[PDB]
């Protein structure tokens, strides 16, 4: 494991070091349909012409970014996704710039995000969300192995393939970092209490979004919820959380043990790492190994009666893209 | 329920970051 994880590393340091830059341009594509909007910006599906391949297209408008003092975070994102190589986490293919926009070009995973199946079944069985879950751990492992911070998990940013497994998508708030951080960022529901507490964090906020996300697939609805975001923050940092009657006793200990408000004794933030996770009860039946290896057998596969077909995406309000003639914030994205 | 709950909510919608 370490040699797979040495080798990771370096790997993502020789990319991280010197990025890969302009491999595109928008001409060398068709635009075919919105797909959703994550973080920042729009995602749509498109052909590439000289393969005729489909991929799923991030664009941000250079301005709005600038406007919600997104940059560095924007940086960061295809910084960070240029370099990294993982089967859970989605591919960045290629990325470009032109006057007025950034684009992002990512592998087109067909079968829509978790978040609508879920919501459409209602909740996931142990075994169901237990195959999930398996894979974000592995995910987060490499992850943290890089000294990078997720900071956005979330059923709406897990998308399902073709082979009933998830990809990770948008990378709108990840971060390398050594030791801890501060920025208010994340989703209300998935939040640690010391970042809404203003404390300073590290990778444990990720251990603590893990266990919001088993809970929600689990019960079919998050640990901490309300109408508004200011509500939510009071549940999550009083120390307490309910559990469903038809939780098993083992996966309430994981809970318990993630949503750990403190960070001394959080699963995943102790002297074995994610081992302590791992090695838990309620993951006794995973096979970490064939995880990986998507040997695996899936719980669900996705519908999907097309290379390029959408339906297992909601619909959105088809947005035009304006190219201006004249450049626009040339300086703050030079590297990108 | 607290499902009952949930549904009636105004956040079983898609969740924006903050």
């Amino acid at each position: 494991v370490k040699e797979f994880l040495a080798k990771a590393k370096e790997d993502f340091l020789k990319k991280w070091e010197s990025p890969a830059q302009n491999t595109a341009h928008l001409d060398q594509f068709e635009r075919i349909k919105t797909l959703g909007t994550g973080s920042f910006g729009r995602v749509m599906l498109v052909k590439h012409k000289e393969t005729g391949n489909h991929y799923a297209m991030k664009i941000l408008d250079k301005q709005k970014v600038v406007k919600l003092k997104q940059i560095e975070h924007t940086l960061n994102e295809k910084r960070i996704l240029q370099a990294v190589n993982f089967p859970f986490l989605v591919k960045l293919e290629f990325s470009f710039k032109d006057n007025s926009n950034l684009y992002m070009v990512m592998e087109y995973v067909p079968g829509g995000e978790m978040f609508s199946h879920l919501r459409r079944i209602g909740r996931f069985s142990e075994p169901h969300a237990r195959f999930y879950a398996a894979q974000i751990v592995l995910t987060f492992e490499y992850l943290h192995s890089l000294d990078l911070i997720y900071r956005d998990l979330k059923p709406e940013n897990l998308l399902i393939d073709q082979q009933g497994y998830i990809q990770v998508t948008d990378f709108g708030f990840a971060k390398r970092v050594k030791g801890r951080t501060w920025t208010l960022c994340g989703t209300p529901e998935y939040l640690a209490p010391e970042i809404i507490l203003s404390k300073g964090y590290n990778k444990a906020v990720d251990w603590w979004a893990l266990g919001v996300l088993i809970y929600e697939m689990a019960a079919g609805y998050p640990p901490f919820f309300a109408d508004q975001p200011i509500q939510i923050y009071e549940k999550i940092v009083s120390g307490k959380v309910r559990f469903p009657s038809h939780f098993s006793s083992d996966l309430k200990d994981l809970l318990r043990n993630l949503l750990q408000v403190d960070l001394t004794k959080r699963f995943g933030n102790l002297k074995n790492g994610v081992n302590d996770i791992k090695n838990h009860k309620w993951f006794a039946t995973t096979d970490w190994i064939a995880i990986y290896q998507r040997k695996v057998e899936a719980p669900f596969i996705p519908k999907f009666k097309g290379p390029g077909d959408t339906s297992n995406f909601d619909d959105y309000e088809e947005e035009e893209i304006r190219v201006s003639i004249n450049e626009k914030c040339g300086k703050e994205f030079s590297e990108f | 329920t607290t499902y009952a709950d949930f549904i009636a909510s105004g956040r079983t919608g898609r969740r924006n970051a903050i």
